[PDB]
């Protein structure tokens, strides 16, 4: 079981990594307001 | 409205249709009232028989007060809303492919800003 | 502008990748031909081109970092598995700790 | 002195004199995969080198754009012709100009393809081709492609398997195709032909506008306590109006008691789709009667092969009662 | 056809007003279709012609009613920049600007307009 949750976990991090600008939070885009 | 319309129907086979109603100011009078482009409304000489075309005396209007609202909605021209119309039958491609682009090119004139 | 971004990603997210991978590997070439049986899938375009195809489409970095990413990626690679049939010295072997 | 280059340099005359030879791929891959060390402009440019992911499409189309000068195949077309190809599942049509068509339109002001429906006639009272026109491009979210609606077989199961222009699961198709394939009275398998495909353009248009779903489109295309139970979506005091329903079939206010899918579904039809205008069933049955000198398709058949001779097709009594529910909600009349 | 570009010229503002530029290129040689060739005497009139109006809030039908009032003809817009007409005196460009803001001045004191 180890070896599944393992190969996923990567997975997941290397899709956040790909976006880069979450950190798995929003760092770039916040607090901005329109109208 | 009553003056425009009384003028529109003055005697069109024994004078007026082949003088073309004096298109240049007949036609100008039916931009005035609306406060609107005296030229590409001119795009109605596409149909209707060769007349101005403007004897119809409230089909061309009720189109055109949608028209105007539609020129409110976006920055296109009636013109180019003609061939979204001529693109309906398995019509030729290279006039879809052209107007894709166009309607493209429309939108960034506008952007993620509001310009024009 | 923010929504034409979704035209300038999906030329290449589709377009330009299976058009690409059936064309020039099956009929055309004597470039991939040659080694046909290598590639399956787009984890084999990633290893085969050195080229990070499909992902991050909102990030931005100098041209300098992509070009060294490559090399980076193919000095790892060469000592990481012995395919294609190359060998690393113990000297060679040892340095990668640089 | 150290920099980016001595850095980079360091690599490079390295892995020049890693030399083993023969057969091997590792440099013909290399020499393939084409740069140098001198690749463009100078060094000082690092500060405007700053690019997003568009650095990447030309390294990769650039090469792959040369199959067909390559092979001898075509030259004086630009680059159209990966929008040309299928067999391996290629996803032909691709190119901007189709998909703009449907996203780039709707995203400014949200008009979508409807447009059609505006222009250039007085009023909607009007011959069975405009219809066939806005239907059609409310079908779209795709092109002419169409057209083309053991490997025999798969090949017309592919007809699912390109269901890829719509945001549609697996299990969607078979549901939304079964009940107007059953309405169609023809035999053999060219019942996927275009005179199917138009309803999926009402389903579009309905989910766009109210969010129906496809089983419940699917669904409307003693006993006394079942018949009072009935009046759980509308009071029973409206089945005066069902007695005069039952009528296209056989049955009486009691007698009706074994109710057969060709009268349930009728009363499916009948307490649906009006109230997607708000219609209280004395309204809906006023549209009907004023629109069609009678009940429109309500309490009969879904009209669907009446439609294949053009008689008064229900596809087009949808559009008619939104057509009016828009006119008389912009002025302050009512149905009665 | 080179119709994209003569369409895109239309970002800054909407190409319905290049009724006024088959007029402009008069002053070298072309047609609607037939300037395709874009050349600089040609696209630097229309960097005049599309630039010098907006500082002032002015559309293109506004700066053509300036132009015609002032000078009795397109007061070096679609022409080119004076310069050398300027060392002989005759209607120089660098006098139109400010003609441009003193009029723009009057009439934002007066509730008229251009038209």
């Amino acid at each position: 079981n180890e070896l599944r949750g393992l190969w996923d976990r990567i997975e997941n991090r290397i899709y956040n990594l790909r976006h880069n600008l979450t950190l798995d939070g929003k760092e770039i885009n916040m607090d901005l307001y329109d109208s | 409205i009553h003056e425009y319309l009384e003028f529109a129907n003055i005697k069109k086979t024994e004078a007026e249709k082949t003088l073309v109603d004096n298109s240049e100011k007949c036609a100008e009078l039916l931009a005035e009232i609306l406060a609107w482009d005296a030229g590409e409304i001119l795009k109605a000489a596409s149909l209707l028989g060769l007349n101005p075309p403007q004897a119809t005396n409230v089909f061309e209007i009720d189109w055109i007060r949608r028209l105007q609202t539609l020129s409110e909605k976006t920055m296109i021209s009636t013109e180019y809303l003609w061939q979204m119309g001529d693109l309906t039958e398995n019509s030729e491609f290279s006039l879809k492919e052209g107007v894709g682009e166009a309607v493209m090119a429309a939108l960034k004139a506008q952007g993620d800003s509001d310009n024009v | 502008m923010s929504n034409s971004i979704e035209a300038k990603l999906q030329e290449d997210l589709r377009d330009a990748l299976v058009d690409y991978y059936l064309g020039q590997i099956v009929p055309n070439s004597k470039d991939f031909t040659n080694l046909r049986s290598t590639i399956k899938n787009v984890d084999d375009l990633y290893d085969h081109l050195l080229l990070d195809t499909q992902v991050s489409a909102k990030v931005i970095t100098s041209r300098l970092s992509l070009v060294t990413q490559s090399v980076q990626q193919y000095i790892n690679r060469i000592a990481l598995n012995l395919e294609p049939g190359l060998s690393i010295n113990q000297q060679e072997a040892t340095d990668w700790e640089e | 002195l150290d920099s980016p280059a001595s850095y980079l340099l360091d690599l490079y005359k390295f892995i020049q004199s890693v030399e083993l030879d023969g057969s091997n791929q590792a440099r013909k891959l290399e020499t393939r995969r084409a740069d140098i060390p001198k690749l463009s402009l100078d060094n000082d440019a690092l500060y405007k080198e700053v690019t997003a992911l568009s650095i990447v499409n030309d390294v990769l189309s650039g090469s792959a754009r040369e199959y067909i000068d390559q092979s001898g195949q075509a030259d004086k077309a630009v680059n159209q012709i990966l929008g040309d190809t299928h067999f391996p599942f290629t996803l032909p049509y691709s190119l901007p100009t189709q998909q703009i068509n449907k996203g780039l339109g709707a995203s400014n002001i949200e008009l979508g393809t409807v447009i059609q429906r505006v222009d250039p006639q007085f009023s909607w009272n009007t011959t069975q081709e405009k219809y066939n026109q806005v239907l059609l491009a409310y079908t779209q979210l795709s092109s002419e492609q169409i057209a083309l609606l053991n490997f025999r077989l798969e090949r017309l199961n592919r007809f699912i398997r390109l269901q890829r222009w719509l945001d549609l699961p697996s299990h969607q198709l078979d549901l939304l195709l079964t009940s107007v394939m059953q309405a169609d009275a023809d035999n053999s398998q060219q019942e996927i032909t275009e005179p199917v495909l138009k309803s999926l353009g009402l389903f579009r248009h309905l989910n766009l506008q109210y969010k129906i779903t496809p089983e419940i489109f699917s669904s409307w295309l003693a006993k006394s306590v079942k018949q009072l139970c009935a009046g759980l979506n509308i009071s029973a005091v409206t089945f005066q109006f069902i007695a005069p329903l039952v009528q296209s079939a056989l049955g009486l206010e009691a007698g009706t008691l074994v109710r057969s899918f060709e009268v349930v579904s009728s009363l499916y039809r009948l307490v649906s789709i009006p109230q997607t205008f708000g219609l209280s069933t004395e309204d809906g049955l006023i549209l009907m009667n004023i629109l069609t000198d009678e009940m429109g398709y309500l309490a009969k058949q879904p009209a669907f092969d009446d439609k294949q001779t053009q008689d008064k097709d229900f596809l087009s009594i949808i559009l008619k009662m939104e057509a009016l529910s828009a006119w008389l909600t912009k002025n302050n009349l009512t149905p009665a």
